[PDB]
């Protein structure tokens, strides 16, 4: 069960990166390739990312996409920068400008095909393909708009593969232009129709928790990040370990979305570590339960109490007690019973797995397909009505062939999957 | 969408070839217009002083016509 991972544009090739620094060390591979481990749980589901090449090295099945050569130059010169296959690094040279109109239109149309080749010899090399990740931002150009053009091709070349994405919100806190709002929205409308799964990532939550809970000052994207790869980890543990179940992207998908289009999954992550300093007393499997559901937790800014879930998955990891983790799992339902809509019994699963990510004993990955996810979609809606009710910088994308039109249905999409959420929060 | 995605980048060439062309025309006409006037008033000035020249030939035929 072959996944086919795709990072595009600054942000994509950052987290990117990242991720496969963090599970590379988790199934011990190193930067060279050679695997350095003792468990073998660790090798077991090990194709599920890696690609194996003679000489018994690992070989990530990861896609480098970018219009500018910048970060992957970065990414090359980074710690595991040679784990990746060099003949998939896919980049242009003009950048995309922080515009979408360039990523899916003009730039990116340029690259796409190129990059679906390399896709394509992946795909070619897998037993059972389950389906793609795309790591991504929505706020700037390549991996808002060309990234949301790969996976319209992608789901046209395949389209019974499951289509995921890890997909970065803008904010105000952390923010590159003004015209973030417009390529969001525009990402959000392709979005909708065309993945099974996207994690939404909330700049807004992951300043908030470096600010207010972590104590940094001045969060980087380092920091950022940290929390961005301990999710991906997180999330990720049922596909890359054992367990009770067979765990894979249609299943997920199966357990996870009641309605296609209400596909957007609140992460949340315990205990909330800064990069660098570690503490020493392991969190109490009680802990973890009740922070991984805080909203503190969360990774997309959005108040759980101000709508219902739709369905929960909650992944431990750690030497633990699987009779307390179920005790404390049915104790935090049970207990606010309300915030869970009836009207699907049972709709939140839980799993342990036996390895903890590195630094910490115990953790507990958070999923929730929440109706407050609503929330993130309003703030971007507001940000953008508010410039395009007076065309501000339209030039930039009617300059790339773009009809004002175009961005009237991204919007109206948008608040129509807002109306959708708010349907079943009231049902 | 694939028809779009090639109406969207083939309506950015459409605009900035149309872009180049009417800046190519413009300047063109300005030129051709400014040539022609600017040629306008010396040939003006030229044909008044060549009627000094014709009044100067008049004054001298006058003086021999008186004597
Ligand atoms: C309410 C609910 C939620 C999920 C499921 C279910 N059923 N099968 C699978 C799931 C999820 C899952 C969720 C939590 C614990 C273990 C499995 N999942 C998975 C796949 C890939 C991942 O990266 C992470 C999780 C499966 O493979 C059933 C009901
Ligand atoms: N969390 C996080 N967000 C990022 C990072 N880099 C960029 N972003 C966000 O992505 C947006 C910029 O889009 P970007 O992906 O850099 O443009 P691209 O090069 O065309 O893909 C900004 O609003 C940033 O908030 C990063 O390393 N971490
Ligand atoms: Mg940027």
């Amino acid at each position: 069960r072959e996944i086919v991972h795709i990072q595009a544009g600054q942000c994509g090739n950052q987290i990117g990166a990242k991720f496969w620094e963090v599970i590379s060390d988790e199934h011990g591979i190193d930067p060279t390739g050679s695997y350095h481990g003792d468990s073998d749980l660790q090798l077991e589901r090990i194709n599920v990312y890696y690609n194996e090449a003679t000489g018994n090295k690992y070989v990530p099945r990861a896609i480098l996409v970018d219009l500018e050569p910048g970060t992957m130059d970065s990414v090359r010169s980074g710690p595991f920068g040679q784990i990746f296959r060099p003949d998939n690094f896919v980049f242009g040279q003009s950048g995309a400008g922080n515009n979408w109109a360039k990523g899916h239109y003009t730039e990116g149309a340029e690259l796409v095909d190129s990059v679906l080749d390399v896709v394509r010899k992946e795909s070619e090399s897998c037993d059972c393909l389950q389906g793609f990740q795309l790591t991504h931002s929505l706020g700037g150009g390549t991996g808002s708009g060309m990234g949301t053009l790969l996976i319209s091709k992608i789901r046209e070349e395949y389209p019974d593969r499951i289509m995921n994405t890890f997909s970065v919100m803008p904010s105000p806190k952390v923010s590159d232009t003004v015209v973030e709002p417009y390529n969001a929205t525009l990402s959000v409308h392709q979005l909708v129709e065309n993945t099974d799964e996207t994690y939404c990532i909330d700049n807004e939550a992951l300043y908030d928790i470096c600010f207010r809970t972590l104590k940094l000052t001045t969060p980087t994207y380092g920091d950022l990040n940290h929390l961005v790869s301990a999710t991906m980890s997180g999330v990720t543990t049922c596909l890359r370990f054992p367990g009770q179940l067979n765990a894979d992207l249609r299943k997920l998908a199966v357990n996870m979305v009641p309605f296609p289009r209400l596909h957007f999954f609140m992460p949340g992550f315990a205990p909330l570590t800064s990069r660098g300093s570690q503490q020493y007393r392991a969190l109490t499997v009680p802990e973890l339960t009740q922070q991984m559901f805080d909203s503190k937790n969360m990774m997309a800014a959005c108040d759980p109490r101000h709508g219902r879930y739709l369905t929960v998955a909650a992944i431990f990891r750690g030497r633990m007690s699987m009779k307390e983790v179920d005790e404390q799992m049915l104790n935090v339902q049970n207990k606010n019973s309300s915030y869970f809509v009836e009207w699907i019994p049972n709709n939140v699963k839980t799993a342990v797995c036996d390895i903890p990510p590195r630094g910490l004993k115990m953790s507990a990955t958070f999923i929730g397909n929440s109706t407050a996810i609503q929330e993130l979609f309003k703030r971007i809606s507001e940000q953008f009505t508010a410039m395009f009710r007076r065309k501000a910088f339209l030039h930039w994308y009617t300059g790339e062939g773009m009809d004002e039109m175009e961005f009237t249905e991204a919007e109206s999409n948008m608040n129509d999957l807002v109306s959708e959420y708010q349907q079943y929060q009231d049902a | 969408k694939r028809e779009h995605e090639r109406e969207v980048i083939q309506k950015a060439i459409e605009e900035n070839n149309n872009f180049i062309k009417m800046a190519k025309e413009k300047l063109a006409q300005k030129m051709e217009s400014n040539k022609e006037n600017r040629e306008a008033h010396l040939a003006a000035m030229l044909e008044r002083l060549q009627e000094k020249d014709k009044h100067a030939e008049e004054v001298r035929k006058n003086k021999e016509l008186k004597e």
